[PDB]
DNA sequence: CTAGTTGATCTCATATCAGGAGAAGGAGCAGAGCG
């Protein structure tokens, strides 16, 4: 037996489904939103959207929608789930403590039925007399809500058309009267049925069938004063009451079909209408003295590509979707001088279809870093994940263009800094933040009329502030100057640098030297350099006698971080490091261990070192890149040690942990600068400032996922990372109509440099393919290489090959013609990135699809239609075949770990090949003879075969322990609810054995790892002991919902534990972890469960 | 295709989509596999085959010699070619093998432990799969055409027989009770078959062209009469209502359990709506069966559309169910085929014939 | 109330009257009424049996099952002796019922068809003896009776009197024979009232005593071999099985 | 009019050697076409 442990690393994030209503009040607005189990309940706010409820369905919500029974107050919520769980929900608030009770609830899957097509649907009568679901082809279901029921019996009408498009509640009826349209050898038909609840069986419709458009898709039901519905088909709008007939062809939407509406009115005088291109339409009713009179398609613009689309109040539309990120947008009455009345309000953050991912220990941390094609045809992107931490934002002042922040003890008594000071332009600006409160006054001694590089607190008792002109060294009690230094031919100070005790001041070429004494400052040492200062740092650090002993130095035109013994301003080291950037900051300090220094180029680029104290000799040379922007590096010391911050595009804490430097990330938009303040109403807390407003706030232990996004602009298909080149080849795709033209600038066509396949191999709307070399620090594509006139890449893999050292990028191909159903035709071209070029190194015409290539010792394994072949790279540089195997439907996944290949097949499922060397061809070990179709395969162990089919379960398979040990025996079962559609190995973080991540279509990230017999048994017990107390939303079983299903087949879940719900073990009271744990004690498992959560 | 990998990877269409499109290309890409081939050990033609329900590995046959064969269906050579070989076989020297030709054989549902054999011995007899023992033996005075357990009843563990005699009997396997009996036929029944809908339905056709629809917890006769036109020559039901000009020779529900296919010899089939017995008017047609025994015919499960595989002389007919439009026909046997049967897996066809061959149909690709 | 699977209510306040045995009495009823099958009240008698007739059909009409609109006209034989007595038992134990009895006696004074057309419209219970439905099988079975109950339905044993026959021409499926002892002399007689309530669960007369009466009854006698004893145990258990479902016997 | 009585009149239930002649069918078998 397998012992697996499934967790979710983020949330699924793609919007399934979502409804507006009053449904935590009658007077409350709220916008509900299914993503895939997650049903997310905000507040229509004058303003965004208030989250107030987040539960965790055991479902897969395929129906959602809300309806108000006679009588009651509120709005309650039917949920169908995909496994047919049924359910109403209620929300109940009492005071602080909020509930989802469940009214009602059933299971209304038919025993046998064809699933239908279209998929499955959930209406709910107008007047709430029953809820319509349309699940199976040929049936109807119905469940009554006049008779209340507490277990939703439901009955079946026969519907005698079996394939149902869409179907509606017509409004204004005395019968619950459906509308639907439906498809029959003679054309698509729109037919209505009235409902009897008490015959339980339909009756003739309200007005007879009707031919419609050939693509009908589309049914709205149009509320009580027109009545009728509109069907949308591809090339008209029709309107059906049963006399009148409107019809209307809008060339406008000839271009792309419409997949989703919402009523806008109350009384249907407008509706959106989002297509599959990401317009969004309006059709407006125009009524006349009442009947209906005209219809119009208006434009208003363009929004994300919308799954499900609501019109929440005063112009303000939640666009959800499912390709790409969710929008809140608002809708002008005027145009923006472009056409279109759309403008983007928020933008709620969507992984989208994740269809290929890699984990890249990118800036060379302990840290993995998941890379991720995300999204789709407009909506494609890169998106970038890691685990990262957070803060409060408790004190904020919008001052615009913040150069400067110090902390200033105005009271000279505490050591706690009660002040704040800020240099903009060519002035300094004050902050008393005294409490909390923020307010500009001003101390004497410092002036408003300079720039400030540096001000603050120095030994004798004394403030200090370093202006662009002259320093100025107050004595805090008494009053303002009694010692001031200027340069002798008064030129303005280009660098500075300053401690507690001494000051260091870079003026051009020359350098000056000076040190504080009680009222006064003096000067001794000087230095004429080579070039201009870039930047400085003389922090004494692990001082123990008052003044520190170095310095550091970087240089214009001789790049260098250099180094001086500070009394002489000598060369103690002079170490280059190329580039024709200059360094903009430089920093030494100690983590744990002994001083290092830090110096960074402006495009993040950064040095750390082991610095002596006698010598100061840099060696140890290593890099890490941090972001693009220049940088800048201040420390703040936390309960522990120094712990150093940079502030960029990408803040990151730096600091080191079991004496290793950690780069942690930060989840704030961009900092300028940082300045430590430990206030009394501040404690140990941070003074961020970016260039709107000063943020401040702490540090938090807990850390929440950093997404960035790159926008491609076009459906990314692969990814992988080629280190030696520092660069992700991406295989993107791009739809062009007419020869052809691009749609919108896409990022293969908006790339540094390109080009296009030039092969001698092979001689409406079309697909463009792409390779993109992606910069790994910028994330700029450097390159886009163009594929054939119908050529699709589907697989990509970075590797070197044979014995040459020469890392390459190697794209599998297929030509795609319409004339066929599987291509016969493709290629494996071989790709070098040098010199920002990407030259043709190899060509292979092969005579199938390349669906799948992994390296494979040395080796290039591909997979062409059914034939898993290898190919070895000879000294000439091409691809010559070693075996071939033939035993499958469609090798679509390869796997390799050593000698053996695991190929999961198109519906075959998985099978464990192995290259036995000694003799040159593949043997076919084991098989699973279960018809799985799968979506993607990952190898956990040298016997555990984890699998995905593409009915939302996984699977493990094991190599079992005669002709019967060609069977891979099925191990483990599991209902994710989710389509994966990638594994990868790799961890998120710096028990259990493994980490397996995956991406899905809904955009969860989940991490399967390998546990212990002994953990394992025990998280089962708790499993079943939570399941008997913590209470599902519909009130469904734990285990029927993980339990593995198929349409022609369903087992119990074994072999893998819900790690969401045994993470759950946390969130409930004392009590119940009691009822938990009645037969170890309780702090054990809470260690447990945490210790676990340690894994993502 | 790639637009359907693509479509399933981002999430445009649902899974369901790429299974049923792909299980329906697959269908109609059906084509004799030499790749592929089932050992010969039929003396005589083959009647009746059976895949099991759970699992779709094991094979049942039974052959006009009287013999039943267990084949395995899962090729476990590493090889790309492999034969279908037989697993156990009731053979000549059985102590219980039939006396004449096994004219059905079904495996029990719900589990591969049991299955059940009829033959013109008169006979229906239980076998223990594993030790291949009779279990039970039910003998009725008249020679069985055919009979069926329920797909569905995880309450009930009836077996419908369908006999020369007129009376449709039904035999309890848990307590043998082998009493009851349906009465209201006139002729020979050559079919019977279980609604994989609903638990008490059964459907039973007999050489008198009439199709009852039977509700064997009811007390009080059939349910339905199919009748061809619905009502347009409609008399007093003491000969009208047959739902062919011929013998009624096949029956079988379409998967959902939702209409009813009905072959009799006057070279047609018929789809009726199982609930309320009335002609959909598909046409299909001509198939041609002079069978004078029963007809064993299927659908196909799990694709996007249904298809039904129906003996055509010497080939099976492939049309679809709903619209009647001939897919294709499969041109492999020799001699008229006698049954043909469905791997829902796989969309793979087995089919016996009076040549004694039972010949798998793959998809091709 | 008490409430059964589809939409059976009975009134509670005559459920608390009934006994453990009666509730499960008509719930089994009930459920043979599902089935459309017929049942053998074989209670031992004293047991209350008829006051199990009266609390279902009671439950019956009083929910309103849906062609019927709950209970519709039935029809109830039982002998002579005790028409009055299912009367008085009807009056009391549910008065809304109109019990129309058929009879010399009578309370119609009238052609009694006028009074069977008036049950079979009206809907009531109509109440007769075996002679007077021996006498108008042809009357009698031309109105679409819902319920055909026979008490005493022993009285059906011989499948061949003219009364059997008579009793076996009523078309609907709720029949059902109360009777004390639903086999008196041999299982002809039991077959016969099988055929009565269920038509074809035990087979054709002929078969059935081919496979049932004769190894029934020569596991009986003092000289049978022991292998037809053990036959003869066999088939008994088989017919008990059989029968098992459509007679309640407390 | 209404019980009560009284015939019929039906139904149902109870049990173990010295004949002879001729005609019709069937079986064995020779042989002739003949495919």
């Amino acid at each position: 037996m397998s012992y697996n442990y499934v967790v979710t690393a983020q949330k699924p994030t793609a919007v399934n489904g979502c409804v507006t209503g009053h449904f935590t009040s009658a007077e409350d607005l709220n916008l509900l939103i299914a993503k895939n189990t997650r049903l997310e309940i905000y507040v229509v706010t004058a303003e965004g959207l208030r989250p107030v409820k987040e539960v965790g369905m055991y479902g897969k919500i395929a129906v959602m929608e809300l309806f108000r029974p006679k009588g009651e107050s509120k709005d309650l919520l039917f949920i169908l789930t995909a496994k047919y769980n049924a359910c109403i929900l209620e929300y109940k608030q009492s005071g602080e403590s909020i509930d989802i009770i469940t009214r009602a609830h059933g299971n209304v899957q038919d025993r046998i039925g064809r699933p239908s097509e279209t998929g499955i649907i959930g209406i709910i009568d107008p007047e709430c007399r029953m809820i319509g679901l349309r699940l199976y082809d040929g049936l109807f279901k119905v469940i009554p809500l006049d008779r209340d029921n507490k277990e939703l019996k439901a009955f079946n009408i026969r519907l005698e058309e079996l394939h149902v498009i869409d179907v509606k509640f017509l409004y204004g009826c005395q019968a619950p009267t459906i509308c639907f349209v439906y498809q029959d050898p003679q054309g698509r038909h729109v037919k209505t049925y009235e409902v009897s609840l008490r015959e339980k069986e339909f009756n003739k419709g309200p007005w007879k069938q009707e031919n419609v458009e050939a693509e009908a898709s589309m049914v709205i039901a149009v509320p009580e004063p027109f009545g009728g519905a509109i069907i949308i088909g591809q090339e008209s709008i029709t309107y059906h009451n049963g006399d009148k007939y409107l019809a209307i062809a809008p060339p406008i939407i000839k271009q792309s079909t419409i997949v989703c509406h919402n009523r806008v009115d109350p009384n249907g005088s407008r509706y959106l209408l989002g297509d599959m291109e990401g317009r969004l339409f309006m059709l407006l009713l125009e009524k006349e003295e009442v009947t209906l009179k005209d219809l119009r398609v208006e434009l208003l613009g363009e929004t994300s590509i919308a799954e499900c689309l609501t019109y929440l109040d005063n112009g303000v539309v939640f666009v959800g979707s499912r390709l790409g990120d969710s929008q809140l947008v608002k809708l002008n009455v005027d145009s923006n001088e472009q056409g279109s009345y759309v403008v983007a309000m928020e933008t709620f953050t969507n992984l989208g279809p994740i269809v290929d991912m890699c984990v890249v220990d990118l800036e060379r941390q302990g840290q993995g870093q998941l890379v991720t094609c995300s999204g789709a045809f407009k909506e494609g992107s890169l998106r970038i994940i890691r685990n990262g931490i957070g803060i409060h934002e408790h004190a904020s002042i919008d001052l615009p263009g913040i150069k400067g922040l110090w902390p200033l003890r105005s009271d000279p008594n505490r050591e706690t800094d009660d002040t704040l000071v800020l240099s903009f332009v060519g002035q300094t600006r004050v902050l008393m933040l005294n409490g909390e409160e923020v307010e500009e006054t001003e101390l004497m001694g410092f002036v408003d009329d300079q720039q400030t590089f540096f001000c603050g607190n120095v030994a004798h008792q004394q403030l200090i502030q370093i202006t662009s002109a002259s320093v100025r060294l107050v004595s805090q009690e008494p009053k303002a100057l009694v010692s001031e230094w200027k340069e002798p031919q008064a030129k303005n100070i280009s660098v500075a640098s300053c401690n507690s005790s001494q000051v260091v001041v870079a003026v051009g070429r020359a350098l000056y030297y000076l040190q504080i004494h009680p009222q006064e400052l003096r000067q001794i040492s000087h230095t004429e350099m080579e070039h201009e200062v870039a930047c400085l740092d003389i922090t004494p650090l692990g001082d123990s006698n008052g003044l520190s002993p170095l310095c550091a130095i970087g240089l214009w035109t001789d790049i260098s971080a250099r180094i001086l013994k500070l009394p002489s301003f000598e060369l103690l080291h002079k170490e280059m490091l190329g580039g024709e950037i200059i360094p903009r900051s430089i920093l030494m300090t100690t983590f744990e261990s002994s001083h290092y220094l830090l110096c960074a180029l402006g495009d993040g680029a950064l040095f750390y070192f082991g610095l002596n104290i006698e010598t100061g000799l840099l060696s140890d040379r290593k890099k890490v890149t941090l972001g693009t922007q220049p940088t800048v590096l201040r420390t703040f010391r936390s309960l522990s040690t120094t712990n150093v911050f940079a502030c960029s595009d990408r803040p990151t804490v730096i600091y080191s942990s079991n004496h290793k430097l950690v780069f942690s990330n930060v989840n704030l938009k961009e900092v300028n600068y940082m300045c430590p303040l430990n206030s009394d109403g501040y404690p140990d807390s941070l003074a961020l400032a970016n260039n709107s407003t000063l943020t401040i706030g702490t540090i938090d232990e807990i850390q929440k996922l950093h997404i960035r996004t790159v926008p491609l602009y076009e459906s990314p298909r692969k990814i992988c990372y080629q280190e030696v080149s520092q660069c992700f080849g991406v295989l993107s795709s791009r739809i062009e109509v007419q020869g052809t033209t691009a749609l919108r600038p896409s990022a293969s066509t908006q790339a540094l440099s390109s080009s296009v396949s030039s092969s001698k191999l092979f001689s409406e709307e079309v697909e463009v393919h792409n390779l993109l070399i992606i910069d790994q620090h910028t994330f700029e594509v450097l390159h886009a290489h163009q594929f054939l006139q119908n050529e699709y890449a589907l697989s990509l893999v970075s590797c070197k090959l044979g014995k040459d050292p020469n890392t390459y990028f190697i794209v599998g191909t297929a030509m795609v013609y319409p004339e066929e159903a599987e291509p016969k035709q493709g290629r494996i071209v071989v790709f070098q990135y040098s010199d920002g070029k990407l030259q043709t190194v190899a060509e292979k015409e092969v005579k199938g699809a390349v669906y799948s290539m992994v390296e494979f010792n040395g080796k290039l394994l591909a997979s062409i239609n059914s034939t898993v072949r290898l190919y070895e790279w000879t000294t000439e540089k091409e691809l010559r075949t070693e075996c071939n195997h033939y035993n499958n439907i469609m090798a679509l996944y390869l796997k390799t770990k050593g000698d053996f290949i695991l190929v999961g097949d198109l519906m075959r499922s998985v099978l464990l090949l192995a290259y036995k060397p000694m003799e040159g061809n593949f043997e076919e070990i084991a098989r699973d003879f279960n018809p799985n179709w799968m979506s993607a395969v990952e190898i956990l162990d040298d016997d555990n075969f984890l699998g995905a089919e593409n009915a939302f379960n996984l699977f493990v398979c094991q190599k079992d322990s005669d002709e019967e040990r060609q069977h891979l025996q099925e191990v483990g079962l599991f209902h994710l609810g989710e389509f994966v559609n990638v594994f990868c190995h790799g961890s998120l973080v710096m028990p259990t054995q493994g980490s397996v991540l995956f991406g899905t279509v809904n955009g969860m990230i989940g991490l399967v790892t390998s546990l212990s017999e002994s953990w394992y048994n025990l998280l089962l017990d708790m499993q079943n002991r939570l399941n008997k107390v913590i209470k599902s939303v519909g009130k469904i079983e734990h285990s029927f919902w993980r339990s593995f299903h198929t349409e022609r087949k369903t087992e119990p879940a074994t072999g893998f534990i819900d790690g969401d719900l045994i993470e759950s073990f946390l969130d409930i009271s004392r009590p119940k972890m009691q009822e938990v744990v009645a037969n170890a004690t309780a702090d054990d498992l809470i260690k447990v469960v945490e210790e676990l959560t340690r894994i993502h | 295709m790639l637009g359907f990998l693509s479509a399933r990877q981002t999430g445009l269409e649902d899974p369901l989509r790429l299974r049923r499109a792909e299980s329906t290309r697959r269908v109609l890409g059906l084509e004799l596999n030499k790749d592929r081939d089932v050992e010969r050990i039929h003396g005589g033609g083959i009647n009746t085959l059976d895949i099991e329900p759970v699992e779709g590995r094991y094979m049942l046959s039974g052959g006009s010699d009287g013999v039943i064969v267990l084949y395995d269906l899962e090729n476990s050579s590493r090889q790309s070619y492999y034969t279908c070989k037989a697993v156990c076989s009731i053979g000549r020297d059985h102590p219980d093998v039939h006396r004449y030709s096994v004219e059905t054989v079904q495996w029990y549902p719900h589990d591969t432990g049991m299955f059940t054999s009829s033959s013109f011995d008169k006979t229906l007899k239980v076998w223990d799969t594993n030790t291949l023992q009779t279990a039970d033996v039910f003998n009725f005075e008249e020679t069985v055409y055919s009979h069926h357990m329920s797909p569905v009843s995880t309450k009930h563990c009836l077996v419908a027989v369908g006999t020369r005699g007129p009376k449709v009997q039904l035999c309890d396997l848990k307590s043998g009770s082998c009493s009851h009996i349906l009465q209201g036929h006139r002729q020979e029944i050559l079919a019977v078959s279980w609604s994989p809908r609903y638990d008490y339905i059964l459907a039973t056709a007999s050489a008198d062209s009439r199709v009852k629809l039977w509700d064997v917890r009811r007390a009080s006769g059939c349910l339905i009469t199919l009748d061809q036109h619905n009502g347009k020559k409609s008399q007093a039901v003491e000969s009208a209502n047959t739902a062919h000009n011929g013998k009624v020779n096949g029956l079988c529900f379409t998967s959902d359990g939702l209409h009813l296919l009905t072959v009799g010899t006057d070279n047609r089939m018929r789809l009726w709506n199982s609930s309320n017995g009335e002609n959909t008017l598909v046409n299909y047609g001509k198939v041609c069966n002079n069978s004078k025994k029963g007809l064993k015919f299927t659908v196909s499960c799990g694709c996007s559309s249904e298809f039904v595989f129906v003996p055509y002389g010497s080939t099976i007919a492939v049309y679809t169910v709903y619209s009647g439009e001939q897919i294709t026909m499969l041109k492999g046997h020799y001699k008229t085929v006698d049954c043909c049967v469905f791997q829902s897996n796989f969309q793979e066809l087995y089919s016996g014939s009076r040549d004694c061959n039972i010949l798998a149909w793959v998809p091709s690709l | 109330d008490a409430e059964f699977d589809e939409g059976f209510k009975v009134p509670g306040f005559l459920f608390k009257k009934l006994f453990k045995y009666q509730q499960t009495g008509v719930r089994w009823l009930w459920e043979l009424h599902c089935q459309q099958a017929g049942g053998i009240l074989g209670d031992e008698m004293g047991l209350g049996r008829t006051i199990q007739i009266i609390a279902f059909l009671a439950g019956l009409s009083y929910s309103k099952i849906r062609r019927f609109e709950g209970l519709g006209p039935t029809v109830i034989v039982c002998p002579t002796t005790v028409m009055h007595q299912w009367v008085k038992e009807f009056h009391t134990w549910w008065p809304p019922f109109r019990v129309a009895i058929l009879h010399e006696t009578g309370s119609y004074t009238h052609k009694k068809e006028k009074l069977i057309r008036d049950v079979a419209h009206c809907h009531g219970i109509l109440i007769t003896s075996y002679s007077y439905i021996r006498l108008m099988q042809d009357d009698i079975s031309r109105y679409d009776w819902h319920y055909v109950i026979l008490d005493e339905g022993h009285k059906i044993r011989n499948p061949n009197a003219a009364v059997t026959l008579a009793c076996k021409q009523f078309r609907t499926p709720h029949r059902i024979i109360l009777s004390g002892s639903p086999m008196q002399n041999n299982l002809r007689e039991l077959w016969s009232l099988f055929d009565f309530i269920f038509p074809g669960k035990l087979g054709t007369l002929p078969v059935f005593m081919e496979q049932f009466s004769v190894p029934i009854t020569m596991g009986g006698y003092s000289n049978a071999s022991p292998v037809q004893v053990k036959t003869a145990y066999k088939c008994a258990c088989v017919l008990r099985d059989t029968i098992n479902p459509y007679l309640l016997r407390r």
